[PDB]
Parts: C-alpha cells; structure tokens; sequence
C-alpha cells in the first residue's frame, strides 16, 4: 500500500505503547529495553563492538542498563511526538545528526533493530499490530537516517 | 488508487479550509500567489520563463493574479476531494495531461513546488501537520506530475 | 449592477452554501441535476465527460472543475483586474466549443435554486442575478446578459 | 525533607500522571519553561541553539521534549540507585560544559513542581516529597 | 476424545463467536494477527498471498478461505464420513506444501484465544482442545495431535 | 519457557481481567464454575468450604483466598526468589491434602477461559500456558508441568 | 455483621487499588513490605522475634519478601470485599483462627499495626482519607485480632 | 450500629448545615449561636461560671455575642472539613489542645452541648436527621476531647 | 473608597459565594496563601508553627481554615459594627504579639481580593467596595 | 523577526479569533490590562481619567474597549500599509501628548501577546510573527 504512517496507526501505536510503557512502572521499561538489544546482538554479531562505551558486552551491567532505557525512552518521545509532527521533525533531525558521528551506525543497523522490535513487542504488548507499528517505526527511523550510509 | 487515509485527509481538508475558502478577500489571495511563486522562482529561476502567457514579468498584474487563483482553485479542488479516490484519480489524470502537453516543464519543478508549500503553509496555518500533508500531498504531486520529464 | 456590497454578499452566501469537502461534491451534484432537469437536451453536450451516468468519476470530475472555477470566479468578485482576466480566460476556453448562450441562462437558474435552497430563505436573488450576469457576460460575451 | 523510598513511590505515580501519554506533553513542556524564563529571563541566554527566544518553536519544543524525557528517566529509576547514579552521572557530563548555575537548577526544580501540581492538582501534590527527591536528581547532575 | 456432546457445543460456541457478514472478516483478522504475533516466522510462509500487507485484498481473500474452511469443517463434526472425506481432501491440498505441523499448533492457540475472547467466559477450552486435534490430525497427518 | 516479557504480559492481562472490588468476586466465581463444569467430580473435594452451594459465604471465602493467592503469585512473576519462596509455601500447604495433579490442569484450562473471555481476543494463550506451568510446578511439584 | 458504609468502603477500595494492584513491579511491593514491618518492629521490637520461619533476620530475603506479600494479599483481599459483609465475616473469621492458633501474638501488636498503616499510607496515596479508612479498617483489625490476648 | 460518622452523614450533615449557615445571612448565625449556649446554661447551672470572660451571664452582651459566633463558626469549619479528614484531624488537635487550658472544660460539658444541639437544630433546620448529626457531632467532639477529663 | 452600608451588602454575598459550602474551601484557602508567599516569600518566616514551608500540609491547611473562618466572621458582621468591633479587637489581641507589619496586611488584603475574584469572576467583582471594606477589617486588627 | 506578508495574515486570523464577537471581549480587555499593571504598576498613573485605580469599572472597561478597538483597526490593515500608516500616524498624534515611554509600549506589547495566546492557545500561537508585527504597530504610534 502507501506504506505511510497514518493517523490511524499513530493512535493505534501510541495507545498500545502508552499502556505498556509508563513512568510509574519501573522494570517494565528495562525488560523491554534489554530484550531489544539482546535480539540485535544475536542477529548482528559485529554490533556489540558499537556499544563498547556502554559496556554492551555485559548486558546486565548498570552502564548498558542505563543506555537501554535511554534508547527506548527516546523512542517513547517519538511515538508521543507522532501527534505533533512539526516538533517531531525538528527532533528527528537531532537524533539523525547525533547518530552518524558514531562511526559504524548504518541504515542496515536500523533495519535490524526494526526486526528486533517486530519480534519483541507482541510478547509484551497485547493487541499489537505489526503493520501499523512498522509503518510508523519506519517513518521515525528514516528521519533518524537522514544523513548516513546503508 | 488510494491517496491517504480519511483521518489524514480529514486533517488536511480542515487546515486547508482554515486559510482558503471563498469568502476571503482577494488581497489575501494575492499575497499567497506571489509569496509561493516568488519562492518557487527562487528555487527554480529557470521555471519563471514559462509563464509568459499570464504576464509573469509583472506578478502584480491581473493576468498573473488570475493564473495563481487557477492553480490554487485546482489545488483547493484536489484537497477537498481527498476522500473520494475515484474522482480524485480522474481529476489528477486530467491535470497531468494539461501539464505534460505543455512544453518545457520538468518533474523537479513540481518537487520544488512541494517544498515551497511545505514551507509557506506553516507560517499561515495553526499547528501545521507536515506528516498528514506529506501523506496526502505527495500522492497528488506524483499523480499531477506523472509523465513529465 | 453588481456593486461591491452585492459582490461581498454573494461571496458570503456562496461560501456558506458551497461548504467544504464532501459538501462540495453534493452541492455541485444537485446543481447539474437541476441543469439536466431544467434543460434535458443539454445533457448530451457532455458525452466527453461520460455524462451518460452522473455517478461516473469522469462526470464527478467535470462537476468539480466547473463549480471549482465558479468558486474561484466568485472569490475574485471584489477585484476587477483578475476577475476579467479570468473571465476572458474562460471565454477563450468556452468559445472554441461554440455553445448556446441560453445554457448559461439555465446554469444561473439552477445555481440560484441550488444556492437558495441550501443557504435558506435569506437568499438574495436580485444580487445573485445581477452578479451572475457579470460572469456569463465575461464567459459568453453574448449581449444576452446586459 | 529526605527522599525516602516511600517519597520515591509517590513521586513516580504523580509524574506518570502529570506527564501523560503524549497528548498533553507539549502543553506540559511549554508550561514549565514559561515559568523558568519568567522567573529567570536571563536563562534564555543559555538556550540559544534551541531558539530559547521563542517557546513556541518546534525546535525548542524538541528541547523541552529532551529535558522532559531525560527527567522522566531519573524519576523512573529513583528507586534503583545503581542505575540512577549512572543516569545522573551521564547527565552530569553534558551539563558541566554549560557551566549551569546551581540556582538555575532550583529554578527549574520549582518550575517542574509548579508544572506537576498544575497537572495533578494541589489537593494531591506533595511538596515535601517532591522537593526532597528533586534535590537528589539535580545534585547528581551537579556532582 | 471430542465426543458428540463436545462436538455440538463447539458448533454453538463457534456460530455465536464467528458472527455473520462483517464479523467474519474481522474475526479472521484477529486470529491471523494472533498467529503472526505468536510465530513471526509463519508470516513468511504466505509470501504467495501478500502476507507482507495484512490488509491486502489477497490476504483478506486468504483469511476468508481459511476461516471458511474451518467454518465448514466444524460444521461437519457430527458426520464422520463427510468430515473425514473433506478433512483428507484438505490434507491432499496441504501435504504438497510440506508445512511444519508445529504451525498447526500455533493455529490452535490463536483459534482458542479468538473464539474465547469473542464468545466470553463460558468458552469451553477443553472441548475445543479435544476437537481441534481431530481437525489437525486429519490435515497434518501428524501423530502429535493424537 | 515463561520469559520475562511473558511474565510482564501475563501481569497486565491478569490485572485488567481481574478487576478490583465487586469484579474480583464475579471473576473468581466464573472460574470455579468452569472448574466444576470441566471437572464435575472435583466439587466434592471442597466439602470443608461448604461447596454444596457456591453462593455460600464459606465458598465465597474459599474463592477469594485462592484467586487472591493467584493474584499475589502473578504479582511476583518478575522476581524469582519470592516467587519460588511462595510457591514452596503453597506446596507445603497443598501437599498435606495429597491432591490429584490433574486438577491443576483443569484449573489452568478454567483460568485461561476465564481470563481470555474477560480480557478479550488479544489474550496471549501460549504465554499464559507457559507461565502457568511455573505456578503448578511450584505448588504440585509433579513432573506433569514440564 | 456490618463493617463500613458503601460510600466509606468505596473510598477505601479506590485509594487502595491506586497503590496496590497486580500489574505493579515486585520492587515496589518490597519497598512496602520492609517500610511497614521495619516501622512495626520499631513500635514493637518484641514482635520481630516471631517471624522466624520467614527469615525475618534478613528482610531482603525472598522468604520474608514472600511473607509480606501474603499479608498484603490478605489485606488486599479484605479491602476489595468491604462491600460484601457475608463473605468478609467468613474471611475475617478464617484469618483470626490462623493467628490465634499461632503462639505468642498479642492484640496490641495488631493495634500498633493499625497505627503503622495509618501513618505509612498517607505518604503513598493521594488525598488519604483517615476517617473512611478508620471506619473500614478497625472493623477488620478487631475481626482479625479477635480472640487474641 | 457502628456509631461512626459515615460519608453519607457527612454529605447529609454538610448539606443541611450549609443551607442554614451561610456568610450572607447575618443574624441567622447569631440566633442559632445564642440558642445553644442558652440551652446549655439552663441544663448546666455551673457552666456560666466558665464563660465569665465573654460575659456569659449577660447573653445579649456584645462580648458574649461574639463568642457565640466564634464557637459555631469553628463548628462550621469542622463540618466543612468533614470532606478533608486529614486537615480535619490536624485542626481537631488544635481545638483539643486549646480547650483544656481553660480549667473546667470537661467531657460531660461537651456531652451537654450535644443534647443542646440535638434540640436546637430541628427547630431551625428542615430535614434534620438526629442520628446522622450526632454520629458526626460525636466524631468531632472526641477529636476536641483528646486530652481532658470526663 | 469608603465601606458604606451598600458596599457591605455586596461584599457579604460575594464572600459567601466565593467561600462556598466546604467543597472548594481547601482550594480557596490554598489559592490565597500561594499569592501571599509569592508576593512576600519572607512572610513564610512568620508561620513556622503551621509548617509555612509547605502549603499542602494538613497542618497548614488547618491554619488556612483558621484565617478563612476568622475572616468569614468579620465579613458576616460588617453591617453590625458593635459586635464587629468586638471581633476585630479580639483578633487584634492575638495578632499584636506576632508584630505583623502593616504592609503584610495589605498583601493578604490584595491576595484575598485575588482569591475572591478568582472564585466569583472579574465581571462581577467590585474592587472599590472590597478594598474599602477590607481596609476596615485590617484596621481593627491593627488598632 | 520581520513582519512579512505571511506573518500579517496569520496575525489577522488569530486576532479575530482571540478578539471574539463581543461576548468574551470584556474578559479579553480585563485580562490584558491586569498584566500591564502587574508588570508595570506605575503605568496606572497615566490612566487617571478612566479610573485606572480599578480595572472593573465600566469607565475603564470603556477605555479597554477603546484601546482594543483601536488595536483591531491596525491589525485589520497590516496588509494595507497606505491606510495603515494613516491610522498609526493618527494614533501617534494622540499618544505623543501623553509622553508615553517606549518601554511602556513593549509592556502592553507583551501583555497583548499574553492575552492573545491565552485566548487562542499556546499550541497555535506564533510569537515570532506577533512580536515582529506588534513592533510595527507601536513604532508607527511612536514615530
Ligand atoms: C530507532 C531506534 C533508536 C533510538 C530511539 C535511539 C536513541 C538513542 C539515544 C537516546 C541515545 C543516547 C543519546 C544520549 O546519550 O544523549 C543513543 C545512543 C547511541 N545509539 Fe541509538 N537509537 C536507536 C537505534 C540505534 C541503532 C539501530 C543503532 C545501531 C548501531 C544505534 C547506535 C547508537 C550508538 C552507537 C549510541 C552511543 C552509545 C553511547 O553513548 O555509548 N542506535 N541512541
Ligand atoms: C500542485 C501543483 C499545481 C497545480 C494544482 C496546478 C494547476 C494548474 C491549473 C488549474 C492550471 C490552469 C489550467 C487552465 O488554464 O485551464 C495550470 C496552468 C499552468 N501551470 Fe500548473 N499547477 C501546479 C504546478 C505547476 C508547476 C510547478 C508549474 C511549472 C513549474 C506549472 C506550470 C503551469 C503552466 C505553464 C500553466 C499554463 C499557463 C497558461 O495557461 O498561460 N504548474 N496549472
Ligand atoms: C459560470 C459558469 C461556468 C464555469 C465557471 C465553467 C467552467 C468550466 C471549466 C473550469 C471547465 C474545464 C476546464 C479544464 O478542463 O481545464 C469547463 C469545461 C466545459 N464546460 Fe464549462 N463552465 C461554466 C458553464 C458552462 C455552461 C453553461 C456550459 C453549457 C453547456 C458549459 C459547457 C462546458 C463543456 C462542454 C466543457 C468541456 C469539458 C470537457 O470535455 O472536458 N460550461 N467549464
Ligand atoms: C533537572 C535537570 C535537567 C535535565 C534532566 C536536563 C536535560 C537536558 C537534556 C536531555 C538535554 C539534551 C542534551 C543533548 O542532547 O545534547 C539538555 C540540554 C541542555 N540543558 Fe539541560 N537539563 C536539566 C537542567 C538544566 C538546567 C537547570 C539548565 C540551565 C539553567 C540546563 C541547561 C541546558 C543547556 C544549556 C542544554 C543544551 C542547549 C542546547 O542544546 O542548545 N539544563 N538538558
Ligand atoms: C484448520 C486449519 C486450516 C484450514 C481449514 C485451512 C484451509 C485452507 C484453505 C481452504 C486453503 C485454500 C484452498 C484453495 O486455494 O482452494 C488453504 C491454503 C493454504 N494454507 Fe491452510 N488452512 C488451515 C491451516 C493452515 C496452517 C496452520 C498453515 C501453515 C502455517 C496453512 C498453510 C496454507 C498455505 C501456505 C496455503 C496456500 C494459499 C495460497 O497460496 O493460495 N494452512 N488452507
Ligand atoms: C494456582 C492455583 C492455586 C492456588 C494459588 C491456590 C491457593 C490456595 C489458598 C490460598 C488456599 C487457602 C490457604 C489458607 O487457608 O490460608 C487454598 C486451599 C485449598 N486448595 Fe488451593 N489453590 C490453587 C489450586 C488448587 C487446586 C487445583 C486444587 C484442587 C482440588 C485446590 C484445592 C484446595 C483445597 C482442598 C484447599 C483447602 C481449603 C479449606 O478447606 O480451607 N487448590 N488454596
Ligand atoms: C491486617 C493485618 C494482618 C493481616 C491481614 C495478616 C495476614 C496474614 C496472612 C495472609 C498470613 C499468611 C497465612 C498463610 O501462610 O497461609 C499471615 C501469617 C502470619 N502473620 Fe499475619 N497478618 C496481619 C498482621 C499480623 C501481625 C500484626 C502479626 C504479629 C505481630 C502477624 C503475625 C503473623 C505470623 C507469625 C504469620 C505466620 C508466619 C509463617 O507462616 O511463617 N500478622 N498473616
Ligand atoms: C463542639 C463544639 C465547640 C466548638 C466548635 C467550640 C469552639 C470554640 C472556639 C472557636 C473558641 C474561641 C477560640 C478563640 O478565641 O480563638 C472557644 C472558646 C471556649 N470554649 Fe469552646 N467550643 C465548643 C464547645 C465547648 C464546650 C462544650 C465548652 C464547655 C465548657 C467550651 C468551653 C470553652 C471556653 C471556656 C472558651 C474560652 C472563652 C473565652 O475565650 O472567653 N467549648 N470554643
Ligand atoms: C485579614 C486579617 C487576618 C485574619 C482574620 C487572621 C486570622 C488568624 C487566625 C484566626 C489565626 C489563629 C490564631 C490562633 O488560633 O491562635 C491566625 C494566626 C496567625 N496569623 Fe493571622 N490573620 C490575619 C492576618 C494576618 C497577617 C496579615 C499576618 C502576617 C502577615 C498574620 C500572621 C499570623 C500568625 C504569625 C499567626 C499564628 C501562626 C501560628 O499559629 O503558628 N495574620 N490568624
Ligand atoms: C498598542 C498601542 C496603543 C493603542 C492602539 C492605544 C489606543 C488608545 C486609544 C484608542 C485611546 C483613546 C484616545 C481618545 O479617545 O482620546 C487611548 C488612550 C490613552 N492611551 Fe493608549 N493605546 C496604545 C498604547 C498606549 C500605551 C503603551 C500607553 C502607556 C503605557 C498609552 C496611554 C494612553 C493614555 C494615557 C490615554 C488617554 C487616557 C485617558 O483618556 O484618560 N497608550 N489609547
Ligand atoms: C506591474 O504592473 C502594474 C500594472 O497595474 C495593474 O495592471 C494594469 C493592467 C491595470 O489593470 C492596473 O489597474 C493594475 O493594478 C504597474 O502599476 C506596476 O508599476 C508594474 N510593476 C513594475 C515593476 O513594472
Ligand atoms: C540479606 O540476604 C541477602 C541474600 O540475597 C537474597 O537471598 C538469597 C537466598 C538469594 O536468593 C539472593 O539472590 C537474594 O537476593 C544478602 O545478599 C544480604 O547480604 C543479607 N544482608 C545482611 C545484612 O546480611
Ligand atoms: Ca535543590
Ligand atoms: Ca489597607
Ligand atoms: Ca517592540
């Protein structure tokens, strides 16, 4: 189809996300956060080498735990900013100009983290729609993937 | 076949009608015509030469004024028909034939036209939604600019 | 006739009656239904837009372009330069077809009945009749709209 | 007074409520920054890059999204000091270059408490638990 | 297992939860959404049906034929000969694909969650378990559903 | 099985389906109705709670304590230490009764049908089946829940 | 026979469910267990010796953790049943027998337990209502602590 | 029964009280205020000796008039604070620690003022419930009667 | 200007309306004190016993109840000077020990007028009648 | 920054919306003047004739009607500089006798922008377009 992130998916994605991700329920974040990078490291072997600063080799290290929550909290902002696309565009350019200075960050890396999210979400979130999720997940990543290599 | 979702189309039509309806004074319709075309000719100075018939050498002329309304009326027609995919496909096919048959018009002109609107409208519409417009406009642009070099 | 006050009143009554979105398509539908009910023979002058079936997207597109241009002409009622410049443009488009000028009469009668019934009782018929002559004279050029 | 474990729990639930689910976050973000720049108009000078001149710009609303999201992380981990110290030390590195005044933290401290109480209501707001726990968050960013 | 008593209640619980008209298409959509959420690898097993887009008319056509095949097998639970005749015909159609019978286990989990979540609390999970194995065995031919 | 994501999903689906106040009593009522409808002979194993009449406050108290403990076990799904410490405690309480382990099977089937019909179609049956084995294994200890 | 009015019971159940439901992370359930029992043992140091089986010497143990949940689950059970007087009477009678049969437990322990909850909860619940809780809790306390020395 | 001040009585007591007692209608307060102490002085003879500072002997004295309005205005606060019991408890301790320094203030004195209110209210307030009134009137007084003698 | 008998009557009805029936009184009390301590943050130092540090404490909300109830009495008796002078002189004795500044009365004067107008509405508020009559109440407490 | 033709158009529609149709104009007028005299209490001294002492007087509410209506004219003609310069020069003659300080224009500038954004909402308000265009209006009245 059009593959565009519709307003319908925005409502659908935000609503299923806001119930699973909230500020009062600590650990619910961290379990989701740790599982995504865990799925990424298995599929992408030469990816842990990109997260040595946060000690990506040691997943339960408090430094990689903090990074995990930082990554998907930024995702929570983007999903929340789906309602206000102007602020979202100005923010997506920030993450885009933030990630390419990290050498090794590639479009395929964001493509592998997409399959990482397509598998993890239905196990923790009920009424998960993969099509609606991906079409807006792609919409976000391509704004983060403005200036970098495939 | 399909252009954009009803919810996205609903967002576009409502925000478009806010700044463009029939009861608007003609002076506000001229401010829109020049600002959009002056910005278009700044992105594409090669495209300014093409509007010879509408007296483009003098944008303050009633002939060029009437031309900008024709373009906006056609744009206003397409936006308000975003919910009817059948009519919109016939409408977009008819505007393509008019522009393809005209000599000297490229596809990059319409793309630069897209970036003008995406930049001009935020300063006129309250809480402009770039996504919903990008979801509903780029189908129109590609459908109108279909078949052009 | 068709002074500035009537021009501004026509715009306010047109903008309200025309609506936006789905209402425009239903508005222009009733007008051409009146045209085909007032002048039944004028239907076959639009075989090029598949007017055999009014629900066809080819005729729905023809409705959209006609009333859309009527919307853009009414919007330029206040300013004469671009009004006449567009009326002349529509003239050079309709003159090659060589149409009967009596259809623009039937066009106005259908427009008045469609705008009047949609706007309500406060429909200003004399102002709409006077300002419609300006439009038909700009398109047809026929002395019939003196 | 002190940010005990109970005062942490009440702050978490109140922040989640005041933060919302993304619908009233733009309003939540704009409301807090207007208090800071009204109380401290000279603080605008520190946010030149995000266009601190105008609160209503999407570029600044993105900065408000940044600081709100960053503050949401510390509140979410107030119970877990191990990873919390990691997050506050992480924020401490970025904010030391700005040379932010210690009083400037207390202004955004007060403004956030005004923002929260504005969202949840004064009848349920807990200033003692919030002041004690927000001092903990700012102290880690300062050192 | 799957005695005639359990066979009759499944039909009543199925006909109620299945619905008619628009309910059928939405019911199968909820089921196939649960399948791909349970087993993401299974979505690729339908590349020749446009499983990349679940709202595609080719997958909506596939969803229709699957829920229709289920609807007609459940309806024949009371006649062995016709059930086992069509059930083996469905085996002759699914055997040339060489599908992993573990997917049919995932198919059962979504079926129970979709009927039960629609039929309500009175959903008889044990009876639906015992009778789905009859359908699975006749299609899979696998000893696992014994 | 029963990973952390399933444990968190089970808690969210349990908390929603369980409700609070009057809803809890009506929730646990339908579960034991299913237990007594799935396994009719298991009713007379509760003559000590006046299970002759399900409306009696002695059986309503038994319902409250059982599902209440199930609520507290599900709440400790994330943490293994206190989960196993409570599962062992429930084991040393149920082992003296020397109950059939096949009833904990019927218990899960009734729980799945009760939570599934109350939560709706998005009920994750494979996650609930996998994490229920952890509970029954902690209470019964029977190898039946491998 | 009767514990507290529906309106009072409605206030208790809603404010109790705000801070105690199933979807809460176990870490928040442990903060509650220790804080309440550490305060209880400060009011009654003689009562700490009694929880030998649940490894009370180390409150950070999973055995004592699981014990505090048992107590809170029983408390959560009683609160959500405040509207059914018949079941609650049977429920309170069953918890009394368990605590009376256990040796070494006084009535002053449960009263000191009441003052801990009346002090612990205000720092967790928004707009805590001491009256409605005192109207609904003291019937439970006396009914659970009935028959104890 | 339970004898506790229910939320039902709180609504019932506040609603009947707010209509009879308001800030715009002066004299309506004073008539109710003077009648209660008048009923108390007749039943309790050795009670006027406790209000000599406010000239309790002279009831229409402007000093005893001011005291009358002060007493039942504080009662109006307590009835209004029935909705917020936390603030009510912190306030009831204030009146409790305020009244015992006046020597002679006893629990029986507050018991006599209770019968004084049970007779006066139905004459001025329509739809007056004595049971609901007393159960919350008692609830208030016992907070004022924390540390004093019977 | 002057608190005449008509200006008294209008103030009474507006106070009863703004005061309410006990439902919005906690909000009415909290709203007024927040203005005082925002305009005069050093006034917090005079209310140490009621925990003037935190407006949201029930101990301070009890103090707000005290001052609101005391002010309600003077408004109720503005028409009757005989007993009003008695009530203001009674309040004058308790407030003389605090050594309250005369300007501090004008701050709570202004804050109450902000609180009232916030409850009733600016379209119906009468500043002239309220300023003149609130000067009368504070003057009696001062002497 | 600059009051371009597009920034004019957006200001016009937002002013018409914030101004209303006469129902919320008394509230619109009162709201703006309360900001000025809170930020600049000494500005009350310039409006003695309209009873600047009390915002709630119909005589001052008539003055608020005067300044609001006068400001509505300039906004309506921001697109047409020829007649706009005539209207601003007309207002310039009357305001030169008052000796109004240039900073005093910036206070009512800010207050009007607060009034507008209070009526329309921060999510739709455009400070850049409003600040640039309100500078144009005040500049013509000053010279
Ligand atoms: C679309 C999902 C993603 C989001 C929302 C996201 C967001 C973030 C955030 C918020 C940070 C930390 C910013 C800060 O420290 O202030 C970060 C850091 C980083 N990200 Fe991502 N990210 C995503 C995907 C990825 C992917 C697929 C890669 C692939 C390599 C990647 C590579 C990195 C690296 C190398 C860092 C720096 C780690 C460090 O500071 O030690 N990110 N990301
Ligand atoms: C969404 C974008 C556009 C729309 C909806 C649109 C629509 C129209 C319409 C309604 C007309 C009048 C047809 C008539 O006279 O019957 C027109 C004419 C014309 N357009 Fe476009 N237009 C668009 C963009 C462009 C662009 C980007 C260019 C060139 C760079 C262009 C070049 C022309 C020319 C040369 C004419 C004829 C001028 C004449 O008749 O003298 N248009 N267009
Ligand atoms: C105010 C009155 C009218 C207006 C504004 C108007 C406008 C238009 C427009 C905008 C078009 C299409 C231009 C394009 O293709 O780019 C059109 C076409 C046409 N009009 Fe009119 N029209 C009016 C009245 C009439 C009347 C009275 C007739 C009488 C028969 C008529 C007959 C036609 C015909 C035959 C076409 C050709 C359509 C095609 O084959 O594509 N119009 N007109
Ligand atoms: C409660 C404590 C605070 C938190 C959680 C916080 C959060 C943040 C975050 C997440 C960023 C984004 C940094 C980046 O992506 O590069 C940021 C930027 C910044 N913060 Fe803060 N902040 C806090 C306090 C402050 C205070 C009190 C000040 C000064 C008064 C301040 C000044 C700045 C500056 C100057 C920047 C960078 C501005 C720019 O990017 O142009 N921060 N803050
Ligand atoms: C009771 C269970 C099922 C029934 C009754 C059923 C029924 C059907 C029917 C009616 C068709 C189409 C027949 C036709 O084209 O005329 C079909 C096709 C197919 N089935 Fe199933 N199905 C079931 C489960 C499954 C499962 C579990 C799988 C594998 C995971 C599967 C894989 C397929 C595939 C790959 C096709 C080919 C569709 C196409 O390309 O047109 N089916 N099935
Ligand atoms: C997850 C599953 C279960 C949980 C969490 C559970 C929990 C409990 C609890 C909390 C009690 C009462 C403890 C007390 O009196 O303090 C109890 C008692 C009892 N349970 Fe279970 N139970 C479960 C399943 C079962 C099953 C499958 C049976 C099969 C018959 C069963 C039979 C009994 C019996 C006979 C009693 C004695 C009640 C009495 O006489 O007071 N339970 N259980
Ligand atoms: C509202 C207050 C209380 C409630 C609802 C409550 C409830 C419970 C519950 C549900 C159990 C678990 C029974 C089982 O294992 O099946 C329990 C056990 C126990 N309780 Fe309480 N309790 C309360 C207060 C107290 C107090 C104040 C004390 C002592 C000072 C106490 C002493 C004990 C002991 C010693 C056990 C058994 C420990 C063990 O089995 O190792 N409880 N209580
Ligand atoms: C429950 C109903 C009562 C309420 C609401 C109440 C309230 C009050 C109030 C507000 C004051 C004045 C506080 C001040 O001056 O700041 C007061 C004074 C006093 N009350 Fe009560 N009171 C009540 C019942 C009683 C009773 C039954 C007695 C029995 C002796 C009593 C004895 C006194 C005395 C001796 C004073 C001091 C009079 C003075 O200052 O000259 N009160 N009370
Ligand atoms: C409108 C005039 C005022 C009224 C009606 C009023 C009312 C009251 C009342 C009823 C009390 C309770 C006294 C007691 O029960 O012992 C009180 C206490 C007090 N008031 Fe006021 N008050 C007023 C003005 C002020 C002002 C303007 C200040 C200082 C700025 C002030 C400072 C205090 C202090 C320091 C206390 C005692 C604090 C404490 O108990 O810890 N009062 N006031
Ligand atoms: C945005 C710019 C302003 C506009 C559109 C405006 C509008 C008006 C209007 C229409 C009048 C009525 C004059 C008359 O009928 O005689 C007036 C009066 C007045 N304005 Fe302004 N004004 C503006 C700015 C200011 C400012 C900034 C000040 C001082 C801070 C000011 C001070 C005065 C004074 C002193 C009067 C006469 C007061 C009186 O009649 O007693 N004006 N203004
Ligand atoms: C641009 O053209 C203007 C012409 O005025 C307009 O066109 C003529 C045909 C009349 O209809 C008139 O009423 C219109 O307003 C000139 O006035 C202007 O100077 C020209 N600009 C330049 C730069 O040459
Ligand atoms: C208290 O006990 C802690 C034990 O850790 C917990 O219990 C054991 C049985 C394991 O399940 C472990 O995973 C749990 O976290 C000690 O770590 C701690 O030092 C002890 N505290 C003191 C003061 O001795
Ligand atoms: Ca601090
Ligand atoms: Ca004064
Ligand atoms: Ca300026």
């Amino acid at each position: 189809s059009s593959n565009s992130c519709t307003t319908e998916d925005r409502r659908e994605m935000q609503l299923m996300w806001a119930n699973v991700w909230s500020a009062q329920f600590t650990g619910r974040r961290l379990a989701i956060a740790q599982a995504v990078f865990k799925d990424l490291f298995a599929h992408v072997p030469d990816a842990v080498g990109l997260f040595d600063r946060v000690h990506g080799t040691e997943i339960d290290s408090s430094e990689f735990k903090a990074h995990c929550i930082r990554v998907v909290n930024g995702l929570d902002s983007a999903i929340g900013l789906l309602s206000d696309p102007s602020t979202l565009n100005e923010q997506l350019s920030h993450l885009a100009t933030q990630h390419q200075e990290r050498a090794g960050v590639t479009k395929g890396g964001f493509s592998a983290i997409a399959q990482s999210f397509l598998r993890v979400m239905p196990q923790v979130a009920s009424c998960f729609n993969p099509d609606a999720w991906s079409r807006c997940f792609n919409r976000i990543t391509n704004g983060m993937t403005e200036g970098l290599a495939e | 076949s399909e252009f954009c979702s009803e919810a996205d189309a609903t967002i576009v039509i409502k925000q478009w009608n806010q700044i463009y309806n029939a009861g608007i004074g003609a002076k506000s319709r001229w401010t829109m015509g020049n600002e959009i075309f002056s910005s278009l000719f700044k992105l594409k100075p090669e495209s300014e030469v093409l509007f010879n018939n509408v007296n483009v050498a003098n944008m303050s002329s009633g002939a060029f004024h009437a031309h900008t309304v024709r373009v906006l009326s056609g744009l206003d027609m397409g936006i308000n028909y975003l919910n009817d995919a059948g009519t919109l496909t016939s409408l977009t096919a008819h505007l393509a034939a008019q522009h393809v048959a005209r000599t000297g018009l490229k596809a990059v002109y319409f793309d630069a036209m897209g970036k003008v609107l995406m930049t001009v409208l935020p300063s006129l519409i309250d809480n402009f939604n770039p996504d919903a417009w990008r979801n509903c406009l780029l189908p129109l642009k590609n459908a109108i600019a279909k078949g052009l070099p | 006739d068709c002074n500035i006050l009537q021009r501004l009143k026509v715009k306010m009554q047109w903008a309200k009656a025309y609506g936006f979105g789905t209402e425009r398509a239903k508005f222009g539908n009733s007008l051409w239904t009146s045209i085909f009910n007032y002048a039944p023979d004028a239907r076959d002058l639009f075989k090029s837009v598949k007017s055999e079936d009014m629900r066809s997207p080819q005729f729905k597109a023809h409705i959209a372009r006609v009333i859309g241009g009527l919307d853009r002409v009414i919007s330029m009622f206040d300013n004469e330069d671009a009004l006449n410049a567009d009326l002349e443009h529509l003239k050079s488009q309709h003159d090659p077809r060589g149409l009967d000028a009596l259809n623009f009469v039937v066009f106005g009668k259908a427009l008045f009945a469609t705008v009047g019934g949609q706007f309500g009782v406060c429909f200003d018929l004399p102002a709409w009749e006077s300002c419609y002559k300006v439009i038909a004279m700009g398109i047809t050029g026929n002395d019939m709209f003196s | 007074s002190e940010c005990g474990p109970l005062q942490r729990l009440k702050v978490k639930r109140q922040w989640a409520e005041a933060y919302g689910s993304g619908n009233g976050r733009e309003e939540f973000g704009h409301f807090i920054w207007a208090n800071v720049f009204k109380v401290a108009p000279s603080a605008r000078d520190m946010f030149k890059r995000v266009r601190g001149d105008n609160i209503y710009t999407p570029a600044f609303r993105a900065h408000a999204t940044r600081v709100l999201g960053g503050l949401d992380m510390c509140v979410a981990l107030l119970d877990d000091e191990s990873v919390l110290n990691t997050q506050l030390a992480h924020l401490a590195s970025q904010h030391s270059s700005r040379g932010v005044s210690a009083e400037q933290y207390n202004v955004v401290e007060h403004a956030v408490m005004m923002g929260v109480e504005h969202e949840i209501g004064q009848n349920v707001f807990d200033k003692d638990a919030w002041q004690a726990c927000l001092d903990v968050i700012t102290s880690g960013i300062q050192g």
